[PDB]
């Protein structure tokens, strides 16, 4: 009903996308697709 | 390379340069806390 | 009253059919100079040694072009970035051979269009308007600066500036793709979003306002006659338009605030075109599109082509053919 | 002094991390108006000292 | 107005919501992870792993060149990797 | 409690820093804290570069932008630009990083706890934007600070160890500057040079005596102007010509910074004196010239008479004339014949490149440098694949000159937009119609119709 | 009070649930070596 | 390793939101 | 009331996401086109049809992934999962290019559904259907480029593949083989799209800078009430400004917004017509008079001849790998190349 503040859920959600994206950019340099 | 005395801090030095952008992000965490009033 | 003040009142008069203004005092001569030179050159200029290799390219209508193939041809690579006014030539004939009209036109034009922008600020001030139309124009203006000024600076020659013609534009685009892979550059991808989205939102807005025009006319007359210039009331029902568009997608994906809606229309294409102008201006310094050439290899190390490698094959065909007589050494470093 | 230059330094790092969070919170809770102003004073002076200590010790491990 | 559904601002701040989705979200993620780590996505879709694009000493691509025998053509290219 | 929401300040959150316009103390805080961020970055970034620094690779193969600035000032470097002591890079790094904390502290102090407005705490630090005397006084002090800073570079060059001098005999070296150029015919002659090819305005400054001499002039000019403005107030003509408000002053500075960004962009792209190619990689013109040199050397070694070799077009394959007759390298590099650099100038005679010197006096160090620079031309992809756009993956390289030119063009461009944005707004707001047209007194409605 | 199962609920879960699955697949792919 | 990098930047990153969080608990002057 | 009238009620309920009769066509087909693209770019190769990797799984990134066209040997097969090529084998369907026809054909019917949705909603809410009318332009593009064009060629192989870089390849193919920049229908299309973006920017900026002061805040967005009667900006000041800056201006708000509809819609329709021509290789490739002159006069050069040399480079350097089924073997010595490069 509103127990959890929106700003908290936004920051956590936000930091969760940063990590997944960050990982994808890490992957451009390692393993498949890195040219190496 | 850093001087060997400081080498243990290499990982911290590796991440320090991104700190200024976290300030910009902090401003938005803050405005959400105050509801963009 | 003294002559100076009467002149100043005239220059800045809001009653002139076309506003002059202080920016106009420079805009008018420079635009006229560029316009007159361009028209005469497009019709009658003789062939121009664009690449400095004594291989003149015919750009004008009288020398065998049509409207599509004709151009004012960029000045000679031998000149590079040197200033080549008429009075630096031994003769007009020399100046025409080496592509002097191109410099004269682009410099007067860039100066005149910058003052066009300032003039938009200036009249908005005399009329009591808000001042930022000129900011919207800065997007096309910056685009013109990029292809006529910045890209030559970075590459070292006005001979690599955009030609003043229809087919010459295409030539510029193809060579650009070969040397910079602009399609793979995100600032050009942002420019496409800018212009595709601008056209999308243009058609959206026109269609939603047209869809919700208030009945003020009969079936015989143009619906345009239901709006009277200066009328205080809105001629369409924005609530109805919101009601249609909110249901087409969902309610909050639709604008209810006219001011927010129109700012979005301004912002989307302007930002996108700022980015594409910045794209040309930074590829001017050879920070090129993404290079995924041979990025995928298999367990043994065989190259597994992707669509990026197929683009690279086309790029290579452009590279090896452009300016086919102009290179003596294996790398085309500018 | 090796291991103890590294102890001054991680002291400095630690104290910095505490000052980074604590100074803004202190300053914006004027409930703890006076209680806390003594602490930042201590923290600040201790910080400046750790920097000096690390700076001289550097010339015994560099 | 409002079409009667519960406001999103309300569900995502609700504890019942995060109780349910603290489990369901990560469970879906691990399922997708496992779909690839098990190697199962290669075999569902027919996608070569890094060792099965070419035979050891061949440099030609296994292009399908017939419309109705194409499925059989692909199966034949796969047998030539063993 | 003050401003800090839309209803009380008139500005929405997305324009929230506009709530600070008349809160000198909180505004002082914002500027100091932001100065903290700048100094922090200079510190953190130098340490990062130093951690990632391999002294045996060229600086420009390692993505370094800040260490090259330190090396150019004569620290940590020896002949040829070899790195001999990294400790100075460390010191520069650490001292900025430490300093950012004190700036950070003072900025957060003033922004949060300090007094929101300063004008009641002291009439010296407090200010009204419309006080033209006070605004020129602050301008004055900052001019003096700037003049001091210019003279610090002079101090470094003349008394405290010198500067890296790419032109110095024997491949380049740090050198104390003992005879700076004071003749104003040279110093201000640079300002009257055309910005076009072969001239290059101030970007053409090609020796450190002119550089040090110009900073003597600018230091003294800034100090004299600072005192001027502390002691004077603006004249009537200046009063009538400008908008006097916080936002206007901002807009004037954005215009200034834009202009400066575009100039820096061209400096780092063309100039190889204060951006030595030893540290920043060759310029675009330089690498293109180096290619022609490389293949001239190769072919001449094989027996080609490079002076008489007619290329496909009829122009010389290796050498040709510029349009004023100088002998220059051929091919597409004909556009870059204004290039000047220490590896090339020994071949230069009064008529341009000297064929006798080309046949006889090319040293191995010139062949090496020409090959190095040809293969580090500043061309590369956004994911840092070195080379032309059609190159395959392998070489991980984008020239610091590209990174620095592209970044600062983008920055300079957006600061021009900011200038126009704030300058137009400052005009509108001073005249009172920045929020819209007044329906009751719409000016167009009182104008005669155009036709 | 409100319903919790709606047409809307199906729309969001029709998108949301495959999206998470696909993201975990793609994450795993960053650790594939050739 | 990359552990230490990520553990470092995890701790720095959390620092910002903590400040905000603490001041919101203590009903501070956000 | 019959069962038809009751179903009508439920389909037309006001809910968060309106459904309608059009939804029965729209939602399945849109979701499946979208889903098939995501599925294929994430997991599916183009090795057997193109000799290309095309999925994240293979190590492509967002720019280089695609759902690629079927092999040329498929002709214009519908490539049904149960048709004679895949014979019901899903795995073989993916490998043969079935997801391409899957996406293209469900996407086509999904666009039909979207346009019907625009008609359906317009009718219920009581507005005129100009938005539906406008959407005819995206449909004509999609049909001309993704359906008609390959149907005129040898196979679906030569349609556009669904990916970022794959579409870039398509662009360059059209330059090199079709000289599509020279085509006046494309040129009109360019004018309509660039002109539309122009109109978008200039109309939004004009409104925003002729606003009336209807509040006291510096943020002017709050001074608008969606139910107000009054215009929120001054048509009269806007007209004077542009009359004096540019010489002409709009005076009629209805014409202005109809023009904003007309320009980009008409542009996209023109470009669609040009691509129908290219379906048949009916190009605007050459100017005969220039070719006659250039053939006889080796000193005659224009930007038109320069650009054909580039096209000739594109075709020869890209064809062997772009059309692998042709087995083009071009020895080094036949490749067109200028000096040195
Ligand atoms: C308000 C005030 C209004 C101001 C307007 C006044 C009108 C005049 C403006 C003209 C500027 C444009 C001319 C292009 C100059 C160009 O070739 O610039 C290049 C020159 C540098 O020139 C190069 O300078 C070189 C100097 O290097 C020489 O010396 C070096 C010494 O180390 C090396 O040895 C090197 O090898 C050697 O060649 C050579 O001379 C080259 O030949 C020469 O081309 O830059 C420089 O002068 C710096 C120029 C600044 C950049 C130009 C501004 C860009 C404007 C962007 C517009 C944005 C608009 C957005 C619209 C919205
Ligand atoms: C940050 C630097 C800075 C700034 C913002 C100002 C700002 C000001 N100064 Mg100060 N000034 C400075 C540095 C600065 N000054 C320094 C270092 C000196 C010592 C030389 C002076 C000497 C000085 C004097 C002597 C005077 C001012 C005055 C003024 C006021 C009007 C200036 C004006 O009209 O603008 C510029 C506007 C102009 C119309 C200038 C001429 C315009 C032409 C087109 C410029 C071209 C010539 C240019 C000067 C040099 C060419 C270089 C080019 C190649 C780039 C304004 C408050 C005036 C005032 O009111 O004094 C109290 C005044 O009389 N200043
Ligand atoms: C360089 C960036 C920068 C800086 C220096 C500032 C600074 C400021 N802003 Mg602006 N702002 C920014 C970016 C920035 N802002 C951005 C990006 C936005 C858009 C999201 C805004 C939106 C905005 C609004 C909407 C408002 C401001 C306001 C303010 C002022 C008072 C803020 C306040 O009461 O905070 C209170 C917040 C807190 C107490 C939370 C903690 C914040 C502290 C500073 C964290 C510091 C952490 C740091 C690591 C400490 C290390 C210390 C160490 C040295 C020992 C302040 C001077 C306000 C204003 O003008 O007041 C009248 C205001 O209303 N700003
Ligand atoms: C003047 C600004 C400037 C310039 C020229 C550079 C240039 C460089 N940096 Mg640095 N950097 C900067 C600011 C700058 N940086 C700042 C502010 C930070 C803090 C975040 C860093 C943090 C940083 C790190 C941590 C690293 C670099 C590295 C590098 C190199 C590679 C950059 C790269 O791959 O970009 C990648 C390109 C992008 C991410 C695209 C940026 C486009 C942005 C997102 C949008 C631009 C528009 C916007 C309005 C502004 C290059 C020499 C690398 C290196 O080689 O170290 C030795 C490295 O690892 N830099
Ligand atoms: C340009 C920046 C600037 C400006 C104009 C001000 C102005 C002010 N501050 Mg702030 N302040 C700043 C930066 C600034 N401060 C910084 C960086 C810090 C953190 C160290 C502080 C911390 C601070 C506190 C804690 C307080 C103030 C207070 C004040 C007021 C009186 C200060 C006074 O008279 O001291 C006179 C100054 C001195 C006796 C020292 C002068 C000698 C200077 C510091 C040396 C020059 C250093 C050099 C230029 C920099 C390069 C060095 C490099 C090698 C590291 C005034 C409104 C007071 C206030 O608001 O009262 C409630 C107050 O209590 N300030
Ligand atoms: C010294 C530089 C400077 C200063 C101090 C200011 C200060 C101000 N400006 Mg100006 N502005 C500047 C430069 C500057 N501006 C430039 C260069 C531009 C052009 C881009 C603008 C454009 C601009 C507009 C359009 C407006 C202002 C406004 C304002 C006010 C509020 C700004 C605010 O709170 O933003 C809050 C901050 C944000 C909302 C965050 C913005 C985040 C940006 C988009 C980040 C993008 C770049 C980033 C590097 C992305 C990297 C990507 C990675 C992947 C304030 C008076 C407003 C005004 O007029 O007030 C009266 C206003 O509407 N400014
Ligand atoms: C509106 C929804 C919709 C539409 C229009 C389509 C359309 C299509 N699908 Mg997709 N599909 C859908 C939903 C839909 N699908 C759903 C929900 C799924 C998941 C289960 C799929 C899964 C799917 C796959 C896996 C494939 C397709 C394929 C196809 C294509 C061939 C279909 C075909 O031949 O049908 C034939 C069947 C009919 C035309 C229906 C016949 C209806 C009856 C029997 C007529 C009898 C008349 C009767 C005598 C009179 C009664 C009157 C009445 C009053 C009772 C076509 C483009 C194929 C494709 O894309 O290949 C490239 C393919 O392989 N579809
Ligand atoms: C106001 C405001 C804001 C802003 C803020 C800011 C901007 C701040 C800044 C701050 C800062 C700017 C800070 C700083 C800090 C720093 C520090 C804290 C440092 C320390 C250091 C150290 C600790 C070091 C150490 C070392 C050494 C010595 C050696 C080597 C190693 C090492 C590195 C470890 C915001 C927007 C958020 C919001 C609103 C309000
Ligand atoms: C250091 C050096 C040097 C030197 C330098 C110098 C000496 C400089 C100077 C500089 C200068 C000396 C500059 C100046 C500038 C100027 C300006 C930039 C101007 C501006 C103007 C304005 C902006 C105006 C405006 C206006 C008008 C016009 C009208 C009315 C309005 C107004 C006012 C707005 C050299 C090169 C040797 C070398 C290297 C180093
Ligand atoms: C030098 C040094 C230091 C210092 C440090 C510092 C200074 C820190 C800071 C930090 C910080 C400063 C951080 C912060 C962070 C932040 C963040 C993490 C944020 C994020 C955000 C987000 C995620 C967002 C979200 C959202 C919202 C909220 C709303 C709207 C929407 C969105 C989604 C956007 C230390 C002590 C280490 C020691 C050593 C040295
Ligand atoms: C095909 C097919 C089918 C169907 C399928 C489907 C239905 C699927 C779906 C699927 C899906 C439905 C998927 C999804 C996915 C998603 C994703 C993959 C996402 C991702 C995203 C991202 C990555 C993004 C993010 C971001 C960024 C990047 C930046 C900006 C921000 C954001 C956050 C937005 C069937 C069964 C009939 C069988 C046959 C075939
Ligand atoms: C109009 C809506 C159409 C929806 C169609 C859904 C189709 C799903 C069914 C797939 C069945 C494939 C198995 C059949 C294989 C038969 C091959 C053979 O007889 O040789
Ligand atoms: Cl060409
Ligand atoms: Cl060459
Ligand atoms: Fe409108």
């Amino acid at each position: 009903g509103g127990r959890i503040p929106l700003w908290i859920v936004a920051t956590v959600a936000g930091m969760g996308v940063i990590v997944i994206v960050g990982l994808f950019f890490y992957g451009a340099y390692a393993g498949l697709g890195s040219s190496l | 390379k850093l001087p060997e005395a400081y080498a243990i801090f290499d990982p911290l030095v590796d991440v320090l340069p991104v700190i200024p952008v976290l300030f910009l992000a902090l401003a938005f965490v803050w405005q959400a806390a105050v509801g963009f009033r | 009253a003294n002559l100076w003040e009467r002149f100043c009142n005239w220059v800045t008069s809001t009653d002139n059919r076309l506003y002059v203004g202080w920016f106009g005092v420079i805009m008018i001569p420079t635009l006229l100079a560029a316009t007159i030179c361009f028209v005469i050159a497009f019709i009658a200029a003789p062939p121009v040694d664009i690449d400095g290799i004594r291989e003149p390219v015919s750009g004008s209508l009288l020398y065998g072009n049509n409207i599509i193939t004709g151009a004012v041809v960029p000045s000679s690579n031998a000149i590079g970035l040197h200033f080549y006014p008429i009075w630096e030539a031994a003769s007009l004939d020399e100046w025409l051979y080496n592509g002097g009209p191109y410099q004269l036109i682009i410099f007067h034009f860039l100066l005149g269009a910058s003052c066009y922008m300032g003039r938009q600020w200036e009249l908005s001030y005399r009329l009591g308007m808000r001042p930022w139309i000129c900011v919207a124009y800065s997007a096309p203006l910056a685009s013109a600066f990029a292809v006529f000024l910045i890209y030559p600076i970075g590459q070292g020659s006005f001979s690599d500036g955009m030609p003043l013609g229809i087919s010459g534009t295409f030539n510029f685009m193809i060579v650009f793709q070969a040397e910079h892979n602009i399609l793979m550059h995100p600032f050009h991808q942002l420019g496409v979003a800018g212009v595709f989205g601008g056209a999308l939102f243009c058609a959206m807005h026109g269609s939603l306002v047209t869809s919700s025009l208030i009945r003020e006319t009969t079936e015989t007359e143009s619906a345009n006659y239901g709006y009277k210039f200066g009328q205080e009331e809105e001629t369409y029902n924005i609530v109805a338009a919101h009601g249609y568009f909110g249901r087409l997608i969902f309610q909050y994906a639709s604008f209810n605030n006219s001011r927010s809606l129109h700012f979005f229309l301004a912002a989307w294409p302007v930002v996108g075109v700022w980015f594409t102008a910045l794209g040309i201006s930074t590829m001017a310094f050879n920070l090129n599109g993404f290079n995924f050439n041979h990025s995928v290899i298999d367990a043994k190390g065989n190259v597994i082509n992707t669509w990026a490698d197929i683009i690279n094959r086309a790029n290579l065909g452009m590279e090896v053919m452009h300016e086919r007589n102009a290179h003596n050494f294996p790398l085309d470093l500018a | 002094m090796t291991i103890l230059f590294q102890l001054a330094l991680a002291a400095l790092v630690i104290l910095s991390f505490v000052m980074v969070i604590g100074v803004p919170v202190a300053y914006a809770s004027p409930q703890d108006w006076d209680r806390s102003k003594q602490l930042i004073f201590l923290g600040s002076g201790l910080w400046i000292a750790l920097v000096l200590v690390v700076g001289v010790l550097n010339f015994f491990v560099v | 107005g409002t079409t009667g559904e519960r406001p999103f601002s309300d569900i995502i701040t609700s504890v019942r919501y995060w109780v349910i989705h603290s489990i369901t979200i990560p469970a879906l993620f691990i399922a997708g992870w496992l779909f690839v780590s098990t190697g199962l996505a290669y075999d569902v879709f027919g996608t070569p792993r890094p060792d099965s694009y070419y035979a050891q000493e061949q440099r030609s691509i296994p292009l399908v060149t017939d419309r109705f025998e194409a499925k059989q053509q692909v199966e034949t290219f796969l047998e030539q990797l063993k | 409690a003050t401003n800090r929401d839309q209803e009380s300040s008139g500005f929405a959150w997305w324009a929230g820093n506009a709530r600070l316009i008349n809160l000198s103390g909180k505004l002082l805080g914002a500027h100091v804290a932001h100065a903290g961020l700048i100094v922090f970055w200079a510190g953190a970034m130098t340490l990062f570069e130093l951690a990632h620094f391999i002294p045996e690779k060229p600086m420009y193969e390692q993505g370094l932008i800040l260490i090259p600035h330190i090396a150019t000032l004569g620290w940590g470097v020896g002949p040829g630009g070899e790195v001999v002591d990294t400790f100075p890079f460390f010191v520069v790094g650490v001292v900025h990083l430490i300093s950012s904390a004190v700036l950070g502290f003072g900025g957060v102090y003033h922004a949060i706890r300090g007094p929101e407005t300063l004008e009641e705490y002291s009439s010296f630090f407090g200010y009204d934007w419309k006080d033209k005397n006070k605004m020129t006084t602050i301008l004055g002090f900052h001019l003096i600070v700037l003049g001091i800073g210019a003279l610090l570079l002079v101090a470094k060059a003349m008394f405290f160890g010198g500067l890296y001098d790419t032109w110095a005999p024997g491949g380049g070296d740090v050198r104390v500057i003992t005879n700076p150029t004071l003749d104003p015919r040279v110093i201000f002659g640079y300002l009257l040079k055309s910005p076009f090819g072969g001239e290059g305005w101030i970007v053409s400054v090609n020796n450190l005596e002119d550089v040090v001499g110009g900073h003597i002039w600018i230091g003294l000019i800034c100090i004299a102007g600072g005192i001027w403005h502390i002691l004077t107030t603006p004249f009537g003509w200046a009063r009538r010509a400008f908008i006097w408000s916080g936002e206007a002053y901002l807009s004037y500075s954005l215009g200034a910074l834009s202009m400066m960004g575009f100039i820096a962009t061209c400096f780092v792209w063309f100039n190889n004196t204060v951006y030595p190619s030893e540290f920043y990689g060759p310029t675009g013109p330089e690498a293109s010239q180096a290619q022609a040199m490389t293949f001239l050397i190769r072919d001449q070694k094989l027996g080609a008479n490079v002076g008489s070799a007619q290329g496909p077009t009829g122009l010389g394959k290796y050498l040709m004339r510029s349009p004023t007759g100088e002998i220059i390298f051929g091919g597409e590099t004909m556009r870059f014949w204004d290039f000047r650099g220490p590896w090339l100038e020994p071949l230069r005679g009064p008529n341009g490149l000297d064929l006798n010197k080309i046949k006889n006096d090319i040293q191995p160090w010139q062949e090496r440098r020409a090959a190095e620079y040809m293969t580090h031309a500043p061309l590369g992809s956004l994911n840092s694949v070195g080379g032309v756009a059609t190159e395959i993956n392998s070489v991980n390289f984008v020239s610091p000159r590209s990174w620095l030119a592209t970044s600062h063009f983008v920055l300079a461009f957006f600061f021009l937009v900011g200038h126009l944005w704030h300058a137009g707004r400052a005009r509108a707001a001073a005249a009172g119609f920045e929020k819209g047209i007044d329906r009751e007194s719409e000016p167009v409605l009182s104008m005669p119709s155009l036709d | 009070s409100y319903p919790i199962f709606t047409v809307r609920w199906v729309a969001v879960h029709t998108l949301a649930v495959p999206t998470i699955f696909f993201l975990g697949a793609i994450a795993a792919m960053q650790f594939i070596q050739r | 390793e990359v552990i230490a990098q990520l553990t470092m930047i995890a701790m720095i990153g959390i620092a910002g939101p903590m400040i905000i969080f603490l001041l919101a608990v203590r009903r501070g002057n956000l | 009331r019959g069962w038809f009238d009751i179903l009508d009620d439920w389909l037309k309920r006001d809910r968060f996401v309106f459904v309608g009769w059009s939804g029965i066509l729209l939602f399945p087909c849109a979701y499946l086109a979208l889903g098939g693209w995501l599925t294929g770019t994430t997991f599916v190769t183009s090795w057997y049809t193109h000799g290309l990797a095309s999925s994240y799984l293979e190590g492509c990134n967002f720019l280089t992934v695609a759902v690629s066209t079927p092999a040329n040997s498929m002709g214009h097969s519908l490539l049904l999962l149960w048709g004679p090529e895949a014979q019901g084998d899903f795995t073989r369907w993916c490998q043969l290019g079935g997801l391409w026809t899957f996406i293209a054909l469900h996407g086509a019917f999904g666009l039909i559904g979207f346009m019907l949705r625009q008609f359906e909603i317009a009718r219920l809410v009581g507005v005129r259907p100009y938005n539906a009318i406008a959407f005819s332009a995206p449909i004509a593009v999609f049909v001309s480029v993704f359906l008609i064009y390959p149907l005129g060629q040898s196979s679906w192989f030569f349609a556009p593949s669904f990916g970022v870089a794959a579409i870039f390849r398509f662009l360059l193919f059209f330059q090199g083989f079709h000289n599509w920049t020279l085509n006046p229908f494309h040129m009109m299309g360019v004018a309509g799209v660039l002109g539309g973006a122009l109109l978008c920017a200039i109309h939004g900026a004009t409104v925003e800078n002729t606003l009336f002061q209807d509040g006291e805040g510096a943020s002017t967005f709050r001074a608008f009430n969606p139910t107000q009667a009054e215009e929120t900006y001054s048509m009269v000041t806007a007209n004077r400004f542009w009359s004096q800056i540019f010489g002409i201006a709009f005076s009629n708000k209805r014409w202005l917004h109809f023009f904003m509809l007309f320009v980009p819609v008409t542009g996209l329709w023109m470009s669609a017509i040009g691509v129908v021509g290219l379906a048949l290789n009916l190009r605007s490739y050459d100017f005969i008079s220039q070719e006659i002159r250039a053939a006889e006069d080796p000193e005659f050069e224009t930007f038109y001849t320069k650009n054909l040399l580039l096209n000739e480079g594109i075709r020869a350097w890209m064809a062997p790998q772009d059309q692998p089924h042709e087995n083009f073997v071009f020895p080094e010595e036949v490749l067109p190349r200028g000096n040195a490069l």
